[PDB]
RNA sequence: UUUUUACUUAUUCAAUGAAGCGGGGCUGGACUUGCGUCCAACUUCUGGAGUUAAGGUCC
RNA sequence: AUGGCCAGAAAGUGGUGUUGACGCAAUGUGAUUUC
């Protein structure tokens, strides 16, 4: 399609002008409550 | 020097880009705490020539006061 | 073969039947008050009318120009201590056998950082490049540096990472770093540098640094005004 | 008195189907006219079950099973959207708004009549029993039935210490001066 | 420079253990177009029980 | 109920309120009969 074409391209032109790590981890939280880290005493 | 432009841009308080900053400084320390710690002065050209030096021992600390 | 001993017990997840699984609750978490207010702070920045002379700093240099950019002023780092001992010990051998410090050391070459010594040199027109960096805070410090330098006829660009540019100048973060002179044989490279940042961002960014910033909606708004318009053009 | 007399706050089964609890007992509210019942549901996200109040409407039975939902049946005891109930039916316990668990009819007796329905402002129109006439959100839930009690004020209270012992647990100016 | 007519980013109110908000995709039903809208996915004879994933498939 | 009656110098303050017209608050009169 048109629009699969036009998609690999701007892939591409964002690839070059920008690089490849667009990608970045996200925890998953099976709770809504953030609790305060455990650190070194 | 960089701080007398910051002096003389200090001067405008009403033009767009200082009306802008200060509306979203007001909107973050609205939401931050009465007094609070400031990590550095958001104003270093007045807190340089009120007595302010980038040297360990000088605090600069934000508090807002019902006018 | 299986052991027919074993079944399945599939759950149907309902309302009203068993009870709901494990789900990523991370779109819906209470969040720090610190954390809430550093994402509503980029938010509204995003959301409000930014001033051309703030906007402006949105257009920074891209991977490749950046990089040769980095590759040219990493041959130009200030002495660093150790260095700086050693030249030191040597001028001092010197002056004992009776010689200038100038006979053993020879001119040195490296890049200007420091705030007001980078204005200084912008104003007496000594620096050859100028790049800032892009998310200064507070902005005031470098929101004038775009126009100094088109004032003054400096190539200039606005460069991601102020922790970029201290890893430069040895420090944790630099605000604006410059080129006043390079050694004869990184002149040509220097020159290759200024003219691909003149013909690849300063004319790409002619005209776009004179538009306001920000002004997006968000995403339930968009969709919601999608919807009205679409309704309207149907009735 | 314990707890409040609320309905369940406003979820994904409510908005979308309907969950069941059990009337499990029909209790005695001191200062209040009405009898209150204790009905226990089921948590959709944990093991553990959720026991609640209502106000009791009249008819209800301990054991008795209702329905709190959008897509719940008509039947006295029944918690219902007021989207979701014809003209003329009448409830009890209505919100102001969805999600103040309930606001409107709450005394023994009493009921708000359903006159009409906006389905293009997504409103509706009631009838309170001062026989004022409001508008309120057509998502607000409402309960089957008139709240059960009715009759209470035709007995003559006939003693001040009958006087008294009703006003000492609603804490009202008792006696009154001129 | 005035009026209304909208929007949400200031501000105000309410709820929650900040749990399912919005836009799509799948299925079915309606209308219409001659294939987009809207509307529903899921538990109603019983004062029981429901919680430590069963399983499928690559290793 | 974006309500009434209140309280506090103010408050991201409190009560009525674990409240919703068969209720709350302020009045006048003061069983029944008469009116």
């Amino acid at each position: 399609s048109k629009a699969a074409k036009g998609a690999q391209a701007k892939k591409a032109a964002q690839a070059a002008l920008k690089g490849v790590h667009s990608h970045k981890k996200t925890k998953v939280r099976k709770s809504t409550t953030f609790h305060r880290p455990k650190t070194l005493v | 020097g960089a701080l007398k432009y910051l002096e003389e841009l200090s001067k405008k308080k009403q033009s767009d880009v200082v009306r802008f900053l200060l509306r979203v400084r007001c909107w973050e320390y609205r939401q931050l705490n009465v007094i609070h710690r400031a990590s550095r002065p958001s104003r270093p050209d007045k807190a340089r020539r009120l007595g302010y030096k980038a040297k360990q021992g000088y605090v600069i600390y934000r508090v807002r006061v019902r006018r | 073969p299986k052991n027919p001993l074993l079944e399945k017990r599939p759950r149907n997840f309902g309302i009203g039947q068993d009870i709901q699984p494990k789900r990523n609750l991370s779109r819906m978490v209470k969040w720090p008050e610190y954390i809430r207010l550093q994402r509503q702070k980029k938010i509204l920045r995003m959301r409000l009318k930014v001033p051309p002379a703030i906007a402006q700093f949105q257009y920074t240099l891209d991977k490749n120009l950046a990089a040769q950019a980095f590759k040219l002023l990493n041959k130009y780092r200030p002495e660093t201590k150790q260095e700086k001992k050693e030249r030191l010990l040597r001028e001092a051998t010197a002056i004992k056998e009776g010689k200038k410090k100038e006979d053993v050391s020879k001119k040195p070459y490296t890049v200007k950082y420091g705030l007001n010594h980078v204005v200084g040199l912008i104003e007496n027109k000594k620096a050859s490049l100028v790049l800032i960096a892009n998310d200064v805070d507070p902005i005031e410090l470098v929101v004038f540096l775009p126009a100094l330098c088109r004032k003054m006829g400096i190539p200039y660009a606005i460069i991601k990472g102020k922790a970029r540019l201290g890893t430069l100048v040895h420090k944790k973060t630099a605000a604006v770093v410059a080129i006043t002179e390079v050694r004869s044989e990184d002149k040509n490279e220097l020159a290759k540098l200024i003219s691909a940042v003149k013909e690849g961002y300063l004319e790409k960014v002619e005209d776009t640094r004179k538009r306001w910033g920000g002004g997006i909606m968000g995403f339930k708004a968009q969709k919601r005004e999608e919807k009205r318009k679409k309704s309207l053009e149907t009735a | 008195r314990k707890a409040p007399a609320k309905f369940r706050p406003l979820d994904y089964a409510e908005r979308h189907g309907y969950i069941r609890g059990i009337v499990k007992e029909i209790i005695h509210d001191p200062g209040r006219g009405a009898p209150l019942a204790r009905v226990v549901f089921r948590s959709p996200y944990k093991y553990k079950q959720i026991t609640e109040t209502f106000i009791a409407n009249e008819g209800m039975y301990t054991g008795q099973f209702i329905y709190a939902g959008k897509n719940a049946a008509l039947t006295v005891g029944n918690i219902l959207p007021l989207s979701s109930v014809p003209e003329g039916t009448v409830v009890s316990n209505v919100e102001e708004k969805p999600g103040d668990r309930g606001a409107l009819g709450r005394t023994s007796g009493n009921y708000v009549t359903v006159v009409g329905h906006n389905p293009d402002e997504g409103k509706t129109r009631i009838k309170l029993p001062s026989g004022a006439k409001k508008v309120v959100p057509s998502s607000s839930r409402g309960m089957i039935g008139i709240v059960a009690g009715g009759g209470r004020t035709d007995k003559p209270l006939l003693k001040a210490s009958r006087a008294k012992h009703k006003f000492a647990v609603k804490r009202n100016r008792w006696p009154k001066t001129r």
